[PDB]
């Protein structure tokens, strides 16, 4: 990455996309289960 | 009320490694197609099957079948299954998760009783009008003994009208409904208004002309002779019964061919 010359600094802000899901469940009335995912960083298959 | 829960839950491997493997019917030429991130994710199916977790479907296999029945009404069957699965979910184990699978394999095959209990109305026609004989007089009454003809009749109407023909009792007297809409309820204990002509040869209120009228089409040459009344009536009632059937289906074609009319010169 180039980018010419100010004088603040500048900071890049690279957005490296990927999935990013969550599952909310829901059994026994009273729960939600959640269980996320990001795919090119991971997270919480929890 | 399985396939209820099966419909309504559960999106096989048979019909996964048959399709993958290329060797279905229609078009085997199917799954080879697809992004080559499906067929990597149906092949690790078909290799190593993912377990399940069947609770809930033959749970909802149960609720689908007591709300069916008529326990838990249609509106409370979200109480009714979060305790199920609950109370399943406490004291689960191959006790239960087993219990459960034979209530479930059974409940949707023991229906046949159902079946039954709606096919000779033996729920509340026969083990009721079978109560009913039972709190009649003794089965000797005085004049005639035509009286097991016609009570012989009644059972046999009770049992060839599955439609609805309860037998209620309401309080000190059983009625006889001849169908669910009971727009002819006629009292049967008002017919020991009968143990009176049973043998003879104006004093019916209609009640007894009614039950008279109701039971007709299914005499013969039963209830019989001149036995007064009760036996003319019977007869004159399937040939009324008879004349009706004519006249119904003559008033349809007069109604056809084209107000009064028809009713006038048919009654």
């Amino acid at each position: 990455f180039e980018v010419d010359p100010m004088d603040e600094p500048t900071l890049l802000y690279v957005l490296f996309e990927v999935f990013d899901v969550v599952r909310i469940h829901q059994p026994h009335r009273g729960v939600i289960e959640a269980v996320y995912l990001r795919t090119p960083f991971s997270a919480g298959n929890a | 009320p399985a396939m209820l829960a099966a419909l309504q839950s559960q999106p096989d491997w048979a019909a996964a490694m048959d399709r993958i493997l290329a060797l279905t019917t229609r078009n085997p030429e199917a799954f080879r197609q697809q992004p080559q991130a499906n067929r990597f994710s149906a092949i690790l199916e078909a290799v190593v099957p993912s377990r399940t977790n069947p609770t809930h479907e033959k749970v909802l296999a149960i609720v689908n079948a007591l709300t069916e029945s008529k326990a838990i009404r249609k509106d409370e069957a979200g109480l009714i299954y979060n305790a199920l699965l609950e109370r399943v979910a406490r004291y689960n184990s191959t006790n239960v998760q087993a219990n459960l699978d034979r209530l479930t394999t059974d409940v949707r095959e023991a229906v046949a009783q159902r079946e039954r209990f709606m096919h000779d109305t033996n729920l509340g026609s026969q083990v009721a009008l079978n109560a009913f004989l039972s709190t009649l007089p003794a089965n000797v009454p005085r004049g005639q003994e035509d009286y097991v003809s016609f009570i012989s009749a009644l059972r046999l109407l009770v049992a060839e009208v599955p439609q609805s023909e309860v037998y209620q009792s309401g309080p000190d007297y059983f009625f006889q409904t001849s169908r669910q809409g009971l727009q002819t309820v006629n009292l049967t204990q008002a017919f020991k208004n009968l143990q009176g002509m049973w043998g003879v040869r104006s004093l019916l209120t209609p009640n007894t002309r009614l039950l008279l009228l109701l039971i007709a089409p299914f005499t013969n040459s039963s209830t019989i002779s001149r036995d007064s009344y009760l036996g003319h009536l019977i007869t004159l009632y399937r040939e009324a019964i008879g004349q009706t059937q004519v006249d119904e289906q003559t008033f349809q074609e007069i109604t056809s061919v084209s107000d009064t009319g028809s009713l006038e010169a048919t009654l």
